[PDB]
C-alpha cells in the first residue's frame, strides 16, 4: 500500500504522496481555525488533529467527511496528541493545563492519566504494542518522560536535554527520534533512552520530525523546507517540498507505521469504558474521569458524592480521594454564563442560573437533556440565586429585577411567588424543606439583613441585622444544626444556628473577596473571587484551615452534592404526592403535611388545594 | 489563527540576534 505524508500548515492540512511524483493536496477539511497535531487510524482511513486557535481535537475520514470535534472542553494548548491504534484510545498532551489525558477514539470516557509534577508536556508518542507512552516536557528542567500508557510507573528516560519535538518512535528499530528546539539538533536514542546518538547537528531551526522505512523526515522553519535523510547517519538528503513556512507537524501515512497487537485489540480488553495497554504487552481497565473501577477489575461505578464548582462559563467537578484526582469541566453545551448552581440527588440533574440570557437552566452531567426551567419572553426578570427543595420538587428563587421569591416545579411549571414587598431586596437564598424553613439574605438599602421565613413566605423574622455589610452566599447544614454565609465587603465567614443563636466568627483573616459556600461532610468550603482559591476549614476544630485548589478564575459559585439515601428520602412527608398538596408542602411542628399556597392564591375548603 | 504559532514564537523568540539580554522581544507579525 501507498505511503504518504500529512503535514500540518496555518489552517490545512495537505497529503504529499511520496511513492509517485511530489503531488499536493489538501485534505478536504472545513472549519479548522489552526492544525497543529496530526495522528491517524489505519483502521478507519481517519485523520486526527489539534487545533490551538479552538482549542479542540476533531477527526475525519480522509475525504473529508465525517468532521467530528472529539474534545472540544477544557483544552488551552494541545500540542501533543497521538492515536493508540490496538486500543482505539485518544491520547493527548495539553502543555497548557499540564495534563496528558485519554478518552475512546470518538471522544467518550474521558481521563486524565499524568497530572501531577507534570509541567508543560509537548510531544506525544505511544508504543501500546508494549504498554508504555513518551513524551517530552518544556517548562522548568526539560526533560523526555516515560510511563505506561495507563500512566503508571512514569520515569525520567532523558533527562539532559533542551525542549524538545518531534517525538517519535522507530517500532521495527526500538528507537526513539526527537528535535531538540533549543540545541537545534536532532537526536535518537533506544528505548530506555540511552546509547544516544546526533543524527544531524548542522540545522538552523529543526521543528518537526517523523520516521519511514530508511529515513528521518524533518521540517525546518529557517529553511521552510520538509526534508528527508537517513535515519542513521543523517546524509543523502532531499528536499521534500520547499517555501512551506510554519509547518506545525508532520508525519508518514502508512500500515507499517501502526502494527502489532495486544489484548485490547480484541472485544476491547472486555473493559466497559476503557482499554490501556501496560507493560509488557498487557493491559488494565480504565474509567472515566472520577469513576472507580469495580471488584470484577472490567467494569466502573459513577462518583456517589462530589464537589462542583462554577466559574463564568464553566461548571466543575471536583472529588476528595487517594489519587488527589484532578478536577474536570463537565462537557455542558448551552452553558454561557453561570452566576450560580445547585443540584437535584434524586433525577441527577445539575441546576443553574444563566445570567446572559437571564434564565434557570438543568442538564446531565454529561450535557444531555438540557432543559429551561425558568424563561423571559424576547415583562423582564433576573434570577440572582436558587435552592431546590428536593422533596416538594421545587426550586426557590430570588430575582434581581422584581426582588420576589418565586418558586418554579423543575418541569417549569410556575408555582408563585412566596416573598415580594415595597423594601425588600432578597438576594442569597437557601431551603430547608426538613425542617419548614427557607433562609435568605435581604439586601435592603443601608440596612443588610439575614431572615427567615416559612417556605410559603410566612413566619418572617430577621435573624441578623447588624454586622452586616454584603451578605452575598448562604450554606447550611440540617444534620449539625448550623447556618453559614459570606459577607464580600466585611472579608469573613460567619455561622449560627438555624435559630439565629451562636453567632459566631469562622475565618476573617486572609480573605478577599467570598462568594460562595458549601458543606460537604464536616468540612466548610468556601471560594475566594479575588484570590482565585478554594478553601475548607474543619467544622470539628481539629484540622486547620486548608487551601484546596488555588488560581482558578472567575468562581462564581461552589456545592457539595452527598449520595441521596433513598429510605430516608422517601420518609419526608411531601416526597411522595407532595403530601396532597396542589401548591406548597411544608412541615411543620409534629412532623405533619401542612399545604399553603403563593401569595397570589389562597387555600380552598378542601385545605389541599389552592384557589382565587 | 495563530494561538499556537503565537505561543511558540514567544517561547524562542529570545533566541534571535537582535536580543542582548535586554529584549522583551519584538511583537508578533506573522499571524495570517
Ligand atoms: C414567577 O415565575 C414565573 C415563571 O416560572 C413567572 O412568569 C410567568 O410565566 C408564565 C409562563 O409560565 C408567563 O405566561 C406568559 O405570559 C403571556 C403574556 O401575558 C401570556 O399570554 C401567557 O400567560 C404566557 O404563557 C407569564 O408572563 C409570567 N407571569 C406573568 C403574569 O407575567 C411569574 O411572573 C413569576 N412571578 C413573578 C412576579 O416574578
Ligand atoms: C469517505 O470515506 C468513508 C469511509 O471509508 C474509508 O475511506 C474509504 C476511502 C475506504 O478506504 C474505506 O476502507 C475507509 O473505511 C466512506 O464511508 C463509506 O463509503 C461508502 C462509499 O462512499 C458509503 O456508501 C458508505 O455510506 C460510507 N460509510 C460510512 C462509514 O459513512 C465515505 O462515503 C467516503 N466519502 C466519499 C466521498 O466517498
Ligand atoms: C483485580 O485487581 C486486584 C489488585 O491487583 C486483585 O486483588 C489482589 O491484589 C493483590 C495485590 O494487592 C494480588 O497479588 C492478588 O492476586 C489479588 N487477590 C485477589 C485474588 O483478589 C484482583 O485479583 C484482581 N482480579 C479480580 C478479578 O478481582
Ligand atoms: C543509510 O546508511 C546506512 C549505513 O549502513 C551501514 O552502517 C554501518 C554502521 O553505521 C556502517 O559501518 C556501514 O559502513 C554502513 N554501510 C553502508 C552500505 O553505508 C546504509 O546501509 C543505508 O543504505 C543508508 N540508507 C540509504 C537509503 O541510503
Ligand atoms: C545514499 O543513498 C544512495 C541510494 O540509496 C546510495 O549511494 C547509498 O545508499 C547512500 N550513499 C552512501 C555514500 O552511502
Ligand atoms: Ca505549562
Ligand atoms: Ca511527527
Ligand atoms: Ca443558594
Ligand atoms: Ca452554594
Amino acid at each position: 500500500s501507498e505511503a504518504f505524508l500529512l503535514f500540518s500548515r496555518r489552517a490545512d492540512i495537505r497529503r504529499i504522496s511520496l511513492e509517485t511524483n511530489n503531488n499536493n493536496v489538501a485534505i478536504p477539511l472545513t472549519g479548522v481555525k489552526e492544525a497543529s497535531a496530526l495522528d491517524f487510524d489505519v483502521t478507519d482511513n481517519r485523520i486526527y488533529w489539534t487545533d490551538i486557535s479552538l482549542k479542540t481535537i476533531s477527526r475525519a475520514f480522509m475525504n473529508g467527511s465525517a468532521l467530528e470535534h472529539v474534545v472540544e472542553f477544557g483544552l488551552d494548548y494541545p500540542e501533543g496528541m497521538a492515536v493508540d491504534w490496538l486500543g482505539k484510545n485518544l491520547y493527548w498532551a495539553d502543555t497548557g493545563t499540564n495534563r496528558i489525558e485519554v478518552s475512546k477514539l470518538d471522544g467518550q470516557h474521558r481521563q486524565v492519566l499524568v497530572w501531577k509534577d507534570l509541567d508543560s508536556p509537548r510531544a506525544l508518542a505511544l508504543d501500546p504494542a508494549e504498554g508504555f507512552m513518551y513524551w517530552t516536557e518544556w517548562g522548568g528542567k526539560p526533560k523526555i518522560d516515560r510511563a505506561a500508557m495507563d500512566g503508571s510507573e512514569r520515569t525520567t528516560l532523558v533527562p539532559n536535554v533542551g525542549r524538545a519535538n518531534g517525538l517519535t518512535i522507530d517500532y521495527a528499530k526500538r528507537r526513539l527520534y526527537w528535535t531538540d528546539l533549543d540545541t537545534n539538533l536532532i537526536e535518537s536514542s533506544n528505548m530506555l533512552g540511552l546509547n544516544r546518538e546526533v543524527i544531524a547537528d548542522d540545522l538552523p531551526h529543526p521543528f518537526g520530525l517523523t520516521q519511514y522505512q530508511d529515513y528521518i523526515y524533518w521540517t525546518d522553519w529557517s529553511r521552510r523546507s520538509i526534508e528527508r535523510a537517513n535515519k542513521t547517519s543523517g546524509q543523502n538528503r532531499t528536499i521534500i517540498q520547499g517555501h512551506l513556512d510554519y509547518v506545525m507537524d508532520i508525519l508518514v501515512f502508512h500500515s507499517s507505521r501502526q502494527s502489532g497487537w495486544n489484548e485490547c485489540a480484541s472485544s476491547n480488553g472486555h473493559c466497559s469504558h476503557l482499554c490501556l495497554a501496560v507493560p509488557v504487552g498487557g493491559f488494565v481497565c480504565g474509567c472515566p474521569a472520577h469513576y472507580s473501577l469495580n471488584a470484577d477489575n472490567r467494569t466502573c461505578s459513577a462518583p456517589t458524592t462530589f464537589l462542583l464548582f462554577s466559574q463564568k462559563s464553566a461548571i466543575n467537578r471536583m472529588v476528595i480521594d487517594e489519587q488527589q484526582s484532578p478536577d474536570i469541566i463537565l462537557p455542558i453545551h448551552s452553558l454561557r454564563n453561570v452566576r450560580a448552581i445547585d443540584y437535584d440527588p434524586l433525577d441527577k440533574q445539575l441546576y443553574w442560573i444563566d445570567s446572559r440570557q437571564n434564565m434557570i437552566r438543568k442538564a446531565q452531567e454529561d450535557g444531555s437533556q438540557g432543559f429551561t426551567v425558568v424563561v423571559s419572553s424576547v415583562l423582564e426578570i433576573q434570577p440572582y440565586d436558587l435552592s431546590i427543595d428536593i422533596y416538594s420538587r421545587y426550586i426557590y428563587w430570588t430575582c434581581e429585577a422584581t426582588n420576589v421569591i418565586n418558586v418554579t416545579r423543575l418541569d417549569g411549571r410556575s408555582v408563585g411567588v412566596v416573598l415580594k414587598g415595597e423594601q425588600d431586596r432578597p438576594r442569597a437564598i437557601v431551603v430547608n424543606p426538613e425542617k419548614g424553613y427557607m433562609y435568605f439574605t435581604n439586601l435592603q438599602e443601608r440596612s443588610p439583613k439575614i431572615e427567615r421565613a416559612a417556605l410559603d413566605g410566612t413566619e418572617r423574622e430577621v435573624l441578623f441585622f447588624s454586622g452586616l455589610s454584603k451578605p452575598i452566599a448562604l450554606a447550611l447544614d440540617s444534620r449539625l444544626g448550623k447556618l453559614f454565609w459570606a459577607d464580600s465587603d466585611l472579608r469573613r465567614i460567619e455561622s449560627s444556628d438555624l435559630s439565629g443563636a451562636n453567632r459566631i466568627v469562622l475565618e476573617d483573616s486572609n480573605i478577599l473577596q467570598p462568594v460562595g459556600l458549601t458543606v460537604f461532610e464536616n468540612w466548610l468550603y468556601w471560594i475566594d473571587k479575588q484570590q482565585q482559591m478554594i478553601e475548607k476549614i474543619d467544622m470539628t476544630g481539629r484540622e486547620g484551615r486548608t487551601k484546596v485548589q488555588a488560581r482558578i478564575a472567575q468562581l462564581s459559585d461552589i456545592h457539595a452534592v452527598k449520595e441521596l439515601n433513598l429510605q430516608e428520602y422517601r420518609q419526608h412527608p411531601c416526597a411522595q404526592d407532595n403530601g396532597g398538596c396542589s401548591h406548597i408542602c411544608l412541615v411543620k411542628g409534629d412532623g405533619t403535611t401542612r399545604c399553603s399556597c403563593p401569595m397570589h392564591l389562597v387555600l380552598l375548603q378542601d385545605e389541599l388545594s389552592c384557589g382565587e | 489563527g495563530c494561538r499556537g504559532l503565537k505561543r511558540l514564537y514567544e517561547a524562542f523568540c529570545k533566541q534571535d540576534s537582535d536580543c542582548l539580554a535586554g529584549c522583551v522581544c519584538p511583537m508578533f507579525s506573522e499571524c495570517g
